């Protein structure tokens, strides 16, 4: 069954991803255009069949909790690999979204970062470490008021040993990263999750150069609450060992009373 | 101090 027939093909959305419908029902898709040239990892499927460990990832995680955009379909063509993927509308990144409204109320933060962190909890659940969790790989569906994580292609299957490899963005590595060359994906993963509340809270990144990565000091521009500033610090402890559990962070007083995705919609996105 | 999009 050709690619040409079963979707319609719009215009550009980034990159090389174009929005898209599927005939079939009128679904809105994203169509994601990956060059064979450019994968480093390739994973195998049951098939056999030899693919990039994007469509390894994002099958494990397709599952249907609605935390993570969904993989509906794949095709390999000579040079290129096209993934259809589900699209929301209306939908904003979470980058576009800190940039227009600034720093965030913590009462929205804390819905925010609350399903960041549960969409996380199913990719490890299901064997996924994401590596490149930022602002700019969050979808927020507008009207839902649910969060989607993207963009996998830096991703790897979940080991409990060490890491060596790193294709993800550098500000939101941990600085065992910056200093050995070396990480574990969990201790890494809530790393970049205290970068990313920070951004939330503070309306940017805390981090831009090495020096501050290691350098164990987080200076708050933005009033914001102890508890907040407590659980941040706390996920950007400087040794791997001294950060909190995915089950510490969700019990930490600051994540108390989430709103619900519709109550997060009708109060702040509508 | 300016807000901006980082490479992966
Ligand atoms: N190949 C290297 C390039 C890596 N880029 C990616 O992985 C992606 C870019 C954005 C993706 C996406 C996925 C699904 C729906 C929507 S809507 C939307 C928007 O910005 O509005 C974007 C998306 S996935």
């Amino acid at each position: 069954e050709p690619l040409e027939s079963q979707y319609q093909v719009g215009p550009l959305l980034g990159s090389s991803v174009y929005s898209g419908i599927r005939v079939s029902d009128n679904l809105p898709v994203a169509i994601k255009h990956v060059e064979k040239d450019r994968i480093s990892d390739w994973g195998e499927l049951p098939n056999g069949t030899r693919v990039p460990m994007e469509v390894v990832l994002l099958k494990k995680v397709s599952s249907g909790f609605s935390g993570v955009i969904r993989l509906l379909d794949w095709f390999e063509r000579p040079d290129s690999f096209v993934l259809i993927l589900e699209r929301p509308e209306p939908v904003q990144d979470l980058f576009d979204f800190i940039t227009e409204r600034g720093a965030l109320q913590e009462e929205l933060a804390r819905s925010f970062f609350w399903q960041v962190l549960e969409a996380v909890r199913h990719c490890h659940n299901c064997g996924v470490l994401h590596r490149d969790i930022k602002d700019e790989n969050i979808l927020i569906d507008l009207n839902r008021g649910e969060l989607k994580l993207i963009d996998f292609g830096s991703g790897a299957l979940l080991k409990d040993t060490v890491y060596t490899d790193f294709d993800g963005t550098r500000v939101y590595s941990p600085p065992e990263w910056i200093r050995y060359h070396r990480y574990h994906g969990r201790s890494a993963a809530v790393w970049s999750l205290g970068i990313l509340l920070y951004d939330m809270v503070c309306g940017d990144i805390p981090f831009e150069h090495d020096e501050e990565i290691i350098g164990g000091q987080v200076f708050f521009r933005q009033r914001v609450s102890s508890e907040c500033q407590h659980l941040i610090r706390w996920c950007l402890a400087l040794r791997p060992s001294d950060r909190p559990t995915f089950e510490e962070i969700q019990n930490h007083p600051w994540m108390q009373d989430v709103l619900l995705p519709q109550e997060t919609a009708e109060i702040h996105l509508h | 101090r300016k807000r901006r999009r980082h490479p992966s």
